[PDB]
């Protein structure tokens, strides 16, 4: 019987919410991830830190698809991110698609997952989520967008940013490399360069995970015959594409 | 009291998860799992110290479904708890979606439940590590492992226990020499022999037919070997 | 059934309600007032099934009085009519729906305008220069359609009301024992003492 | 706060009940005396300021025509209790076409006392004197505590000054007391234990008689009785 | 510090100290044993006579589940009654759904899952009993022992209580000397002997022996208490065997 | 049980204060200052962003000023997520009032509802209060233009000019010093900008750290949320900055 | 779900949460009620800490429960909002089922019952509010004034004060209120109330708020101008008294 | 020590201190004894008053025409448990046309008391019970403790100074067990037992309560003048 | 289609004297045109010198009489073995009957 009906996150006399701060600490101790918004697409990237050499890293995906036009990456506790991506996928249907027949815009799905995490910082008998999320999406009326969502439930739109360990160095690197005329390939190159500083071991298509929100891929749709139905704008790059772009890194 | 319930420490850690991890090793038994061409083998140490025990009832390998088998590294109460839950989840999956629950999907479900225990204060984590194996009809031989932190992943091979590291290194070396992600054997008998041999090497100890539990998963069936099956595997090994 | 009439003239709203209450073959009462004052400038008349009428009317009255006390302000007649209509529209799909039809006459002091609303038990509301509930309309709607004029005075409206009541007393089968008449204008709600 | 509100002490007592008894010890004085001519209930109103209208201090209430109640302690806590009593009485009547027994009403009231925990959050902070008459056991006076226990007393004093008042009652009570004697005795003990000079405004009398039921004395009758007691003490 | 104050809390070692304290409560109790024979099981228990005001042969300790399961427990007796009530509910449910009486391993796992669930929350206390139970099903005889942690195993012989150690010693002797297995009556005699032997730790107080058995041939697969002539025969065997 | 871990978020201090309300107010005291000024012909809201970075997308950014309906807007000080929860509830309540009465909701009714929601968390439920303070700027046909404020205690108050968040003492003193009852909306814009520039803990009051909004008056009112370029222009117009 | 016992007993017999609610009441602005011969007057202190308050829209310290009964308070404002809403709902319900407005004693008793309920229920804290409830019973001309406490205690008062510095105002009232000659006119009662507030209200004008209740639902709030006239009259009499010897 | 804050906490030795505090609440209650032969069962209770102006609190409660009990400790808990026992006997009679066996009544009381000792928020009962009954298997005397332990005996005693009565019954066993068909003699044996627990007090008609049940004798209570014969 | 009621016939008769009362009933229990029993009593002693009969549907009558006996038992329990007066019994039986006002006992009751 759940007798934890009271808040586990309370204000300290200094004004801090301790559990949110500690979740942020856990996020800072997580592996670096980043996102860069170009003019014709967005890119999100992170490092695949495997637990064992016997473990098959391809089974575990750090970059997840939320909707055909919205993907997500994280920094922090993996399982929290996994339940969060499940909840986000389901809420994209229950709270929007089943009502309007179209997928939600990036800002509204970000607001839904932020509401989930906010309730996690205030409901009874629960701890905040120990993750920070980067959501990259495209919708018809807002275009391409990149959002950061923190354990407290706050979110911010970004031209480019990074989270996790080494986040301040990556943010400084991005501030000096980002302009408002960047093509998607330029953003991919800048993302590879920024991630290289965060890794010390192998840096190849098998050790880093990278996805984009770009043009519609009709070959990825699976059916033909509806002209209004284009392919998804989300595409996860393959090890081969990553290595190809690493040749000229 | 940040050490009593599943809330963050100032360092951002969940000490109850770490202590459950510590509890998983309480039984002092080691297990490992490897994949053949068309099979998946798990072997676990069987230690029956009390002579009054019925040795047939001493097992940490569970038949979750017709295709999925699970070996647990942890105390038997939490082990049987997780086993019952996994069996129920697999049966319900089959009833609802019309096909057998895959290994990785059941692993994800159990890891989600473990994560729920990691975030809700009123339920403690299970002090167990669950290794699920099968021959998936889409993925082939599969090994997936879950832990009290809600983590899960797939494996070429894996080991769990106090001396796990030793075993792991052994297996790593072998794959670094074989350059393939499985055991190049067509018969599950030879894969069982491989598993027992490499565990003997990594642990530096010999085993009788009463020192082992073996679970084999082939296309459309998971089963466990008996004392005699293990014994003739050991005979074939000794003839090397 | 019961006679429920309302006429919106240039400067007031006049409500006329039959005075009889009848069960079976007995006229139990002949001095029954079928209205509740919802607010100092809003009056509601009602007709329908026994019990449901007064119950719904006094419920609406209590709610409007609570709002007035809470906000120290009088809701416009349009707001009161919308609240009543929404209550009735929720009623029809409930376990036991309210079987009550109402007329709402108000003086919008912010608009300085008389307003009359006819709302049936289904939650159907309209704003009309003249309205009626029950069989009464079948006789009066034509009468007024001929004689009503938008610039009429309160006395002219009372004369038209007298014409309607005379026609109802001539042609309607039942004896509704006369009508009580009330006027709602910028100065509130008063009752005409004798219409006969 | 460090332990459950239903925790036993090492001595075998419920902490919250003992603390409620401590709270009751601080309440105003209330005295009941039972005689073969009826029961008398008196209370010290104890107005907390001269501007307080002592008429609104209602520490004597009617449960039913044949049952009255006096309170001592956190008197607000008594309110719901009184309700549960009144209801109970009339309800019995509705089901049985008769008056409820005094002891049955007292047991019904006491059945609420320990219904707290984690249910109300705490025991009641008020004790009650329940005076009444029924055709089975005549006139009766009961003392009901927030422990669930109720006793029957020939005389009983509760509230601040209960020890000395109870000793006085033990010395003065006999089985052949008349009603007026009990009235004067209540008045005398109250005047002794009160910090203020007892008059007809800071003290209240009431009685349960078989013929007239439960009657709360008006201030004029109580004042005349006070003058009678003054004259009795003067001539002794 | 304070890791032992709340149930279901992990200590830095990975222990649940409240379960171990319940185990202490169990060890404080009287001795109860079970012995698996060739076609059934035997249960025995020692009952201290605190005073001769106690009515002999009354105050029965062994409980029956369904018609084929016997249960005895050492520790907090009311906790054992609670566990037996839950087990009876489980067996009734199983029979109502599946027609057949509940197999002994199935019933064992029912009890075990219940006891384990009683270690998952801080709002409940672990069971202060160790339970020896079992009986005969379609697969033969089964004897089980269940610990306050929810752990349980199948045994050739089992024992708990203050005299559990000498009982386990005698049971290991019996197991080594009879690889073929004991008969039901021989198992009853040996249970009487082991109870009388383990009573020496409570030597200052008199004890009453209580035995039950479920044998495929001697009781036709049903649980029956050993009383009358057979009980006196076992008592005499133990008496002349302690000398 | 779980009573050991209850923070008891709805209790009184010995001095008669609510611990969590006070600590939430302390938390809000570190949030970027928000100012509301009501003139005779409009209302002005001006808030300072604390989330400041060059790579931040300020076009699609909104952390201070939110629309409740077409007549009411709010400036937030504190945890933006609790604020968005309360803002969604407020929007739903405004639409409920509209559907029920076919009239736009009066400002004070919405403010009182939100404040009652806040108060509920300070008296029951054992939950933490919302770490949010609102400045409401609204217009209705009963009181014209209106400014209110609400805080974690659930207390709401009406003002001619007011500030929430950091450095409210200095801002309120400056507003008292320079506010006139007859001043117009543009004068209010200037006063709010000057107060923010004089109280800001940053080097200078640049446009990228500001959110701005005006509710003006046709018998219809207009809500304008200033875009970054409009904020830059109004900054050079006031003289806070030079182009 | 949440049912933790917050208001419990202490070893000395105290319920500390109710007493801390009384402290919250003590830290609130002062409120005064004075009974006349044919009226009741409720005065209230307004905090002077901030000048930019919008007086048309800021919630007033005096609230109408019904057309004939008024409630003022001292303590936390939001708890008072809760109490006032409950009381207005109960007033309308009583009108609906009894076909008669509430007596002042009845409304006071209901408010006191709610306040007491919040001191014996799990998961809730007591109200940090004390109230003065004034008015006239239906078809009655005798003035009625009552006071309710966070504990649930309620009583009737010829004149009473609550809030900060209430002891001073109560001393003043006890020295100046003659029960044999209560204020004969509305002017006398309002002047006595304004004097009571002047005993503690330092600024005076615009810090005092006055409401007058007269039989048959005659409730009117005095604007700051009449209040300032009263203040000027009192001050002039004071200056005379200061140098008329 | 640190493990008596609730019933849901074991001590390092394995004790439930709240249950022991309830047992102490019993030990301070007034003494009562029970004893049975082969044809009757008798309860003898010493009632306790507040002062000389008060009554003597009842200690014997009737549950059914064939079963009753005496209390020692918290009277409200005894009332609750006796009401539950009444309901169980009533259910047995109504559904099965069957007098409830005293042994099954003891089992029901044990299981009722147990659930308060394993769950948070609750508390154990603070009263001990002596249950006399006559069923299809003869006379029965039970002792119930709030730990849940219920025990059938020929006789026993609970409350303050109960050890004297208990030892007297242990000695008198062979004699009083044979008092068949003579109720007054078993009542005299019971009052002789309860006299051993007297300290600076003597049995009077105001403070003595007796109850009897048995073959052709419904559960009946003697109070006041009725017990004057046995003083 | 299932009818929850039946008719078992029978006839009862009560007469009140000066210092006595009498309550008689036929002992025949029938169903349709067949006889169920020639001696099935339906006039019962309920204690406290109260005799009761509920004639009509046998199941409903037996249920009502059982409930009244139980009410007498609990009245003795809750009020110190107070004798239940005939008027108190009558009011208690009125409440028992009206409890099933919208699913009645098909019985005519006489005490
Ligand atoms: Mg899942
Ligand atoms: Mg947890």
């Amino acid at each position: 019987t759940d007798r934890y009906s009271f808040s586990l996150t309370t204000f300290s006399p200094s004004g801090k919410l301790g559990q949110i701060d500690y979740a942020l600490t856990a996020v800072k101790q997580g592996v670096t991830s980043l996102g860069i918004k170009a003019t014709n697409g967005v890119v999100i990237a992170t490092e695949k830190k495997s637990s064992s050499p016997l473990a098959m890293s391809e089974t575990l995906s750090k970059v997840s698809l939320l909707t055909p036009d919205i993907g997500a990456v994280y920094s922090g506790m993996g399982p929290d991110y996994r339940v969060l991506v499940d909840k986000s996928r389901k809420v994209a249907h229950t709270s929007y698609k089943r009502i309007y027949g179209e997928y939600p815009p990036t800002k509204l799905l970000v607001s839904e997952v932020a509401k989930i995490m906010q309730e996690a910082t205030q409901s009874g008998g629960v701890r905040p989520f120990g993750v920070s999320l980067l959501i990259a999406g495209h919708d018809e009326f807002n275009g391409f967008s990149l959002y950061q969502v923190d354990p407290s439930g706050s979110y911010f739109p970004w031209k480019a940013t990074a989270i996790g360990k080494g986040s301040v160095a990556a943010k400084t690197f991005l501030e000096k490399r980002w302009n408002d005329e960047l093509e998607l390939e330029d953003a991919i190159h800048i993302a590879l360069l920024t991630l290289k500083e965060s890794v010390e071991g192998e840096f190849n298509g098998d050790t880093i995970e990278l996805a984009i929100i770009g043009d519609e891929n009709p070959d990825l749709l699976g059916y033909t015959g509806i002209p209004t139905d284009k392919g998804p704008r989300f595409r996860k790059l393959t090890s081969q594409e990553i290595n190809d772009r690493l040749e000229a890194l | 009291y940040d050490r009593h319930i599943t809330i963050f420490s100032p360092e951002g850690r969940l000490y109850q998860v770490e202590y459950a991890f510590k509890a998983t090793n309480q039984t002092n038994i080691n297990s490992l799992a490897v994949r053949g061409k068309d099979c998946t083998v798990v072997i676990s140490q069987k230690k029956v110290p009390d002579k009054l025990l019925d040795p047939t009832t001493v097992s940490y390998i569970f038949c979750i479904s017709r295709t999925i088998g699970m070996v647990v590294n942890g105390p038997i109460p939490d082990a049987r708890n997780a086993a019952l839950r996994a069996k129920a989840e697999a049966a319900e999956f089959r009833y609802k979606y019309g096909y057998d629950m895959p290994c990785d999907v059941l692993a994800k479900r159990m890891a989600n439940l473990s994560q729920i225990y990691t975030q809700r204060a009123y339920m403690r984590p299970l002090g167990v590590i669950l290794t699920f194996v099968s021959v998936d009809e889409e993925l082939g031989p599969s090994i997936y492992k879950t832990d009290p932190a809600g983590y899960y992943v797939g494996y070429k091979a894996t080991a769990t226990g106090p001396k796990q590291q030793e075993i792991t290194t052994n297996l790593e070396n072998h794959f670094k020499k074989s350059k393939i992600d499985h055991i190049n054997e067509e018969s599950w008998e030879k894969v069982v022999e491989f598993a027992i041999t490499h565990m003997i090497d990594a642990l530096g100890t010999e085993f009788s037919k009463n020192d082992l539990e073996v679970g084999v998963a082939t296309k459309d069936k998971f089963f466990t070997l008996s004392a005699e099956n293990i014994e003739e595997r050991l005979v074939a090994i000794a003839e090397q | 059934m019961d006679i429920i009439l309302g006429i919106r003239v240039q400067d007031s709203v006049i409500l006329a309600s039959s005075k009889a209450v009848t069960r079976g073959i007995s006229v139990l009462k002949d001095s029954d007032d079928k209205t509740r004052q919802l607010s100092p400038h809003t009056l509601m008349s009602f007709a329908g099934e026994a019990g449901d009428t007064v119950q719904f009317a006094e419920y609406i009255q209590a709610n409007i009085q609570l709002y007035s006390i809470r906000e120290d302000y009088e809701l416009s007649p349009q707001a009161v009519s919308s609240f009543v209509r929404q209550e009735l529209a929720k009623s029809i799909r409930s376990r036991r729906p309210y079987q009550v039809n109402v007329l709402i006459g108000g003086y919008d002091k912010k608009k300085n305008k008389p307003e009359l609303y006819q709302i049936d038990y289904l939650g159907t509301k309209v704003e009309l220069p003249y309205g009626a509930h029950g069989y009464s309309g079948f006789y009066t709607f034509s009468l007024l359609d001929h004689h009503y004029r938008p610039d009429m005075t309160t006395e002219e409206g009372l004369d038209l009301l007298k014409l309607c009541v005379q026609e109802l007393e001539k042609r309607m089968p039942m004896d509704f024992k006369g009508v009580i008449v009330k006027i709602v204008d910028k100065d509130g709600i008063r009752q005409v003492d004798d219409f006969q | 706060y460090d332990r459950g509100v239903s925790t036993f002490s090492p001595e075998g007592r419920l902490f919250q009940v003992e603390y409620s008894l401590e709270a009751i010890k601080l309440g105003s004085t209330a005295i009941g005396i039972a005689t073969k001519e009826g029961v008398v209930l008196g209370v010290e109103k104890r107005a907390t300021s001269p501007l307080l209208e002592s008429d609104s201090i209602e520490k004597i209430v009617e449960i039913d025509r044949h049952i009255g109640c006096a309170m001592s302690g956190l008197t607000a806590d008594a309110r719901s209790m009184i309700e549960h009593a009144r209801t109970a009485a009339v309800t019995h009547n509705l089901y049985y076409d008769e008056d409820i027994n005094v002891e049955s009403l007292t047991q019904s009231v006491c059945d609420l006392a320990l219904r707290f925990g984690e249910l109300m959050s705490r025991p009641f902070g008020v004790a009650l004197l329940i005076a009444g008459h029924d055709a089975d056991d005549g006139y009766q006076l009961f003392h009901a505590e927030p422990s669930g226990t109720f006793y029957r007393y020939n005389a009983k004093a509760i509230g601040s000054g209960s020890e000395g008042a109870q000793a006085e009652l033990l010395n003065e009570w006999h089985s052949s007391l008349t009603l007026k004697e009990a009235e004067l005795l209540v008045l005398k003990i109250l005047k002794q234990v009160m910090e203020e000079k007892l008059d007809e405004n800071n003290a209240q009398l009431s009685c349960i008689t078989k013929q007239d039921g439960f009657k709360i004395y008006d201030n004029e009758k109580t004042a005349e009785l006070i003058k009678e007691l003054k004259e009795k003490e003067a001539a002794e | 510090t304070g890791y032992d104050l709340s149930n279901s809390v992990f200590s830095p070692d990975g222990r649940n100290f409240q379960v171990e304290y319940a185990v202490k409560a169990v060890e404080n109790g009287t001795t109860s044993i079970g012995i698996k024979c060739n076609d059934g099981v035997v249960f025995a228990v020692e009952k201290l006579i605190t005073s001769k005001l106690l009515v002999p042969q009354k105050n029965v300790k062994i409980q029956v589940v369904d018609r084929h399961i016997g249960c005895v427990y050492s520790g907090l007796i009311p906790d054992g009654r609670h566990l037996v009530n839950r087990g009876r509910e489980e067996a009734a449910s199983f029979k109502k759904l599946y027609k057949t009486p509940i197999p002994i391993p199935a019933f064992a796992d029912r009890l075990g899952q219940y006891v384990q669930a009683h270690t998952l929350y801080n709002s409940v206390r672990p069971f202060g009993v160790s339970t020896i139970f079992g009986g005969v099903d379609k697969n033969g005889a089964h004897l089980y022992m269940l610990e306050p942690s929810g752990s349980y195993w199948g045994y050739k012989g089992a024992a708990t209580g203050k005299g559990r150690q000498s009982a386990k010693a005698e049971l290991e002797k019996l197991v080594d000397h009879h690889p073929e297995g004991l008969s039901a009556r021989e198992a009853v005699k040996q249970a009487a002997k082991i109870i009388y032997l383990a009573h020496e730790d409570n030597k200052e107080k008199d004890f009453e022996l209580e035995i039950s058995w479920c044998s495929l041939s001697e009781t036709n697969g049903l649980h029956k208490f050993v009383k009358g002539d057979l009980l006196q025969e076992a008592i005499d065997f133990a008496q002349k065997e302690i000398n | 049980g779980s009573r050991r871990y209850d923070s008891r978020t709805t209790i009184f201090s010995p001095e008669g204060r609510l611990y969590q309300v006070e600590y939430a107010l302390e938390s809000i005291s570190h949030a970027g200052t928000a100012i509301g000024i009501m003139a005779s012909d409009g209302i002005v809201l001006a808030a300072e962003r604390k989330v400041t970075s060059t790579l931040l997308e300020q076009d699609t950014s909104t952390e201070k000023l939110y629309k409740l309906n077409d007549k009411i807007a709010v400036a937030v000080a504190g945890l933006t997520a609790d604020a968005e929860i309360l803002i969604n509830t407020a929007r739903i309540h405004a639409q409920n009032y509209l559907k029920t009465y076919n009239e736009d909701i009066p400002v004070e009714i919405l403010v009182r509802r939100l404040s009652d929601i806040k108060q509920g968390y300070t008296q029951h439920g054992g939950l933490r209060p919302f770490g949010v303070s609102f400045i409401y700027a609204g217009y209705d046909d009963r009181y014209g233009y209106q400014l209110y404020t609400s805080n974690p205690s659930g207390n709401y108050t009406g003002w001619k000019a007011i500030s929430v968040g950091a450095n409210t003492s200095a801002a309120q003193t400056l507003l008292q010093m320079d506010y006139k009852d007859d001043m117009k909306v543009d004068d209010a814009i200037e006063l709010a900008l000057k107060t923010l520039s004089k109280t800001t803990d940053s080097s200078a009051l640049t446009y990228d750290r500001l959110e701005f909004a005006t509710i003006r008056k046709d018998g219809e009112v207009y809500q304008k949320i200033f875009k970054p370029q409009e904020i830059k222009d109004i900054l050079v117009k006031t003289g806070i900055t030079k182009k | 779900g949440y049912d933790r016992a917050l208001s419990i007993f202490s070893p000395d017999g105290h319920i500390f949460q109710v007493e801390y609610a009384l402290e919250a009441v003590k830290r609130g602005t002062c409120a005064v009620g004075v009974k006349g011969k044919n009226c009741v007057v409720l005065g209230c202190e307004r905090r002077s800490t901030l000048k930019l308050q919008d007086t048309r829209i800021t919630p007033s310290k005096v609230s109408k429960i019904d057309s004939h009964v008024v409630l003022s308070f001292s303590g936390l404002n939001a708890d008072s909002r809760i109490l006032i809403e409950k009381a207005r709902v109960e007033a309308q319900s009583h009108r609906l089922t009894l076909e008669d407005p509430v007596t002042v004693e009845y409304l006071t008793r209901y408010v006191a019952g709610v306040q007491q309920r919040y001191t014996q229920s799990g998961g809730v804290r007591p109200f940090g509010v004390s109230t003065l409830i004034a008015g006239f019973d239906p078809r009655d001309d005798e003035p009625k004034l009552y006071q309710t406490e966070p504990s649930g205690i309620y009583s009737s008062w010829s004149a009473q004060t609550i809030g900060r510095n209430s002891k001073t105002v109560r001393e003043f009232l006890e020295k100046n209120y003659d029960r044999k000659e209560p204020p004969a006119t509305v002017e006398e009662c309002v002047k006595l109330t304004v004097r009571s507030l002047l005993e503690v209200v330092q600024t005076g004008a615009k810090n005092i708020e006055i409401t007058v209740v007269k039989p048959d639902s005659d409730i009117v709030a005095l604007s700051s101008e009449e209040i300032n006239q009263y203040v000027t009259q009192i001050e002039q009499e004071k200056q005379e008294q200061q140098e008329q010897d | 020590n640190n493990y008596d804050g609730d019933t849901v906490t074991f001590s390092p030795t394995g004790r439930l201190f709240q249950v022991e505090y309830a047992l102490e609440a019993i030990k301070q209650g007034s003494v009562t004894v029970g004893l049975r032969s082969n044809t009757h069962a008798v309860l003898v209770a010493l009632k306790r008053n507040a002062d000389e102006l008060s009554s003597y609190q009842k200690k014997i409660i009737k549950c059914d025409e064939h079963m009753g009990l005496s209390l020692a400790g918290l009277a409200p808990d005894a009332r609750v448990l006796s009401n539950y026992l009444r309901q169980q006997c009533n259910y047995s009679s109504l559904v099965f046309n069957r007098k409830l066996a005293v042994e099954r009544a003891g089992h029901l009381l044990c299981d009722k008391a147990q659930k308060n000792t394993q769950s948070y928020g609750g508390r154990p009962y603070g009263v001990g019970l002596l249950i006399i009954g006559y069923d299809k298997s003869g006379a029965h005397l039970l002792e119930f403790q709030p730990s849940g332990n219920v025990t059938e005996l020929y006789g026993t005693a609970i409350g303050a100074r109960s050890q004297g009565a208990k030892t007297y019954l242990e000695r008198t066993l062979d004699t009083f067990i044979k008092i068949d068909g003579n109720p007054d003699e078993l009542i005299k044996a019971g009052v002789e037992a309860i006299s051993q627990s007297l300290r600076d007090e003597s049995l009077t008609v105001d403070n003595l309560s007796i109850a009897i049940v048995g073959k052709d004798t419904p559960f009946t209570i003697y109070d006041g003048e009725a017990v004057a014969k046995y003083i | 289609q299932f009818n929850p009621y039946g008719d078992n016939g029978g006839t009862i008769l009560g007469i009140a004297g000066e210092d006595f009362a009498v309550l008689a009933g036929d002992t025949r229990n029938i169903t349709d045109y067949s006889i169920n029993s020639r001696y099935e009593p339906k006039v019962f002693d309920c204690g406290d010198n109260i005799v009761m009969s509920a004639n009509g549907f046998a199941a409903d009558g037996d249920a009502l009489v059982k409930r009244f006996k139980n009410s007498v038992k609990w009245y003795h329990f809750d009020h110190n073995d107070k004798k239940l007066s005939i008027n108190s019994a009558a009011r208690n039986i009125q409440h028992l009957l009206y409890g099933k006002r919208f699913f009645p006992y098909y019985v005519h009751t006489i005490i």
